């Protein structure tokens, strides 16, 4: 707020660190406002969104991570293959089949087709 | 390509003398049990 | 260049044979002819949900097909509607 | 007054170039082919506003191009080689993995000796042995002038391999069917140069067979190269026609140069090896540094407005456009090749980066002095010869582009060291 009050737009690294800190603490609702502030400053919110979802997953916050991922995927933002694999693996290890299947559908719609690993995770939850 | 995975299972079976009551027995304001036909003439 | 060929061209443009060619041309890029129908139906539903009365000239399906043909470099009428100026 | 456009400097091509194709099932929508000193090119003749879907500008049928599969069973989908012809023994006696241009060259030589074929009429528009920019048709003087030992060695080895193949297959006891194809050893070299500088690898589907093949397609090799392309090749299996379609969303105005991508994501050396082309704005050319000094990556990307994942770096204009006109492919390639370090969110220290930038600059200076010449001397040599050989022109442009890339890296390091302290 101090930096913004003087009419100076912050840098990308500052916003990235803020998003990482909000994701590590589990405060998912306080990261979407930072993403919107980056969007209104004509930035790109792809890498920041990926860092947010990764830090939410690594901080034992799965439901909010899946919510943020589904909210960002509907806006036309694709993700890396490693996040696609990590989300599915974690949601199948916990026992969540709905979010895993939704992420798999979004992955196949973005262009990357499912491999044996994915199907195998889904079968684990199904069996 | 993952399919849509639609699942519909139509099951058939022989009814039980207890489940048959779940169709015709209905509630009433006074509370008397109704659902039985006891008169031969209908009109 | 046949000189006496404008009559059948006007007949094609008026009777409505342009749509029969446009459908066959659009079915040349799609593998399944069912996913194309589903996509056109979804686009028409999305276009008629926004503006009910302003679905196009007369209908929405013809409007969607005209929009799809105009984005490929082929000038087509709005929803394939061309009234006869010689109607007293 | 005439409108000043990049396409207005060139003149309209011969109408026969399009007439020989229009008699077949070839169409060209909203495009105008224009010939200049460098060669033919494809330009636009209609303002294409940002479209929701792709728009087709070329429709090239299958019966107008050559095709050889990449797998072991060599299937030529346009069947032009009858069974029993001894050219299939030359095509088949090749390694299925390392040499694919030999088979295309042999097929082109055979198509040049077959009636009612499109390539007997299209061969008049292909570059001759004097206007070709490939390095196979070069001399030892130009190869030594390149000032690159590895590239010269590879080109000499490739020329030797071509000559050895021609000497082993076109011997004296060969029947006349094969001898009339390439009588002189220069014809086979020119055929290999055309097959190597105009081939397109694309997965095509006919009927029920889906395979990947190497095809020489006419009217599509005229598309120039650009690392920010405007069009791409698409295969239509319902009519067996190849399409060149503009990207969805990109705005094309009249007089623009329609370009596609040749070997997307390759170094500037392979371009000179295959196509004989060099560009100074290549976002993938690698500069090798032996020093251990490490610059900061995130600050370097933030100062130059290079926003994006390490796989896709773009300059964000809406952050800064006029302020950052320096941001081209050169600074992107620098940021990709510079030795960088990043440890979490630790902020950089100005002293460490100020000590690393001078080491990087002195390394660039010591690697730039290794060349016998300088930048201004080559810049004067390139325009001192008005009409010289194409190979020498390509070599001097390659050297000039390397030196300009080094200078751009040095200037970018200076801008970073003087703008990190706002």
């Amino acid at each position: 707020r101090r930096e913004l009050s003087e009419g100076l737009r912050p840098l990308h690294e500052t916003f990235l660190a803020l998003v990482r800190l909000f994701g590590a603490k589990g405060l998912a609702t306080r990261g979407l406002e930072i993403l919107a502030a980056m969007e209104k400053l004509k930035y790109d919110i792809r890498q920041a969104w990926l860092v947010l979802v990764e830090e939410l997953v690594r901080s034992n916050h799965l439901e909010d991570a899946n919510k943020v991922f589904l909210k960002g995927a509907e806006g036309g933002l694709r993700a890396t293959d490693e996040i696609y694999d990590l989300l599915i693996e974690q949601d199948c290890k916990v026992g969540d089949h709905s979010n895993a299947l939704t992420i798999a559908y979004e992955m196949e719609a973005a262009g990357r087709m499912a491999t044996t690993f994915h199907f195998n995770c889904l079968l684990s939850v199904q069996a | 390509m993952i399919d849509r995975y639609k699942h519909q299972q139509l099951r058939i079976g022989s009814v039980s003398p207890q489940q048959i009551s779940a169709w015709a027995t209905k509630i009433l304001p006074n509370g008397e049990i109704v659902g039985e036909v006891t008169k031969p003439y209908t009109f | 260049r046949i000189p006496f060929l404008e009559e059948q061209v006007r007949k094609i443009r008026d009777g409505g044979k342009l749509l029969t060619m446009d459908i066959h041309r659009l079915l040349l890029n799609e593998d399944n002819r069912f996913d194309f129908v589903n996509e056109i139906a979804a686009e028409a539903k999305q276009y008629v949900e926004n503006n009910r009365d302003e679905y196009g000239a007369k209908k929405a399906i013809l409007h969607v097909l005209s929009n799809r043909m105009n984005d490929a470099g082929v000038y087509r009428a709005e929803a394939y509607m061309e009234s006869d100026p010689f109607k007293p | 007054q005439p409108h000043d456009t990049p396409a207005s400097q060139l003149e309209l091509a011969d109408p026969d170039f399009y007439k020989i194709g229009y008699v077949r099932s070839f169409r060209a929508y909203g495009i105008e082919f224009r010939e200049g000193p460098d060669g033919y090119g494809v330009f636009a003749s209609r303002d294409v506003e940002p479209l929701r879907r792709a728009r087709v500008i070329m429709e090239i049928p299958l019966e107008l191009m050559l095709t050889i599969s990449k797998k072991l069973p060599w299937m030529f989908f346009p069947d032009i080689i009858p069974v029993g012809h001894p050219i299939f023994d030359i095509i088949n006696s090749t390694n299925p993995e390392t040499d694919s241009d030999l088979r295309l060259a042999c097929l082109l030589l055979y198509a040049f000796d077959c009636k009612d074929n499109f390539w007997q009429l299209y061969g008049d528009f292909l570059p001759s042995d004097d206007e070709c920019t490939s390095f196979l048709l070069a001399t030892e003087e130009d190869l030594l002038e390149l000032q690159d030992e590895k590239l010269a060695s590879t080109m000499r080895e490739q020329q030797q391999r071509a000559l050895e193949f021609w000497e082993k297959n076109w011997h004296s006891a060969v029947p006349l069917k094969i001898k009339r194809l390439a009588r002189d050893p220069e014809r086979f070299i020119w055929a290999m140069c055309i097959a190597q500088s105009r081939s397109i690898n694309l997965q095509m589907r006919i009927g029920a067979l889906v395979q990947d093949a190497n095809l020489l397609v006419p009217y599509a090799d005229m598309m120039n190269h650009s690392f920010q392309p405007n069009c791409f090749f698409h295969w239509r299996f319902k009519d067996r026609m190849l399409e060149v379609m503009i990207n969805a969303g990109q705005r094309i105005r009249k007089g623009d140069e329609m370009t596609v991508d040749y070997m997307a994501g390759q170094k500037n050396n392979f371009f000179m090896q295959r196509y004989g082309f060099s560009s100074p704005v290549n976002p993938w050319d690698v500069i090798h540094f032996t020093g251990d000094a490490k610059i900061h990556l995130d600050t370097f990307l933030s100062v130059f407005n290079i926003s994006g994942l390490p796989g896709e770096y773009y300059h964000n204009s809406r952050l800064s456009n006029d302020g950052d006109s320096f941001v081209d492919g050169a600074i992107i390639a620098a940021a990709r090749t510079l030795p960088t370090w990043s440890d979490g969110d630790l902020p950089p220290i100005p002293s460490l980066e100020r000590k690393a930038v001078k080491e990087l600059q002195e390394e660039c200076h010591q690697m730039l002095a290794e060349f016998p010449t300088t930048s201004d001397e080559d810049q004067k040599i390139l325009d001192s010869m008005p009409d010289c050989r194409r190979t020498l022109e390509a070599a001097i442009k390659y050297r000039l582009h390397r030196k300009l890339l080094i200078e751009k890296v040095i200037q970018a390091l200076d801008i970073y060291q003087d703008r990190i302290l706002f």
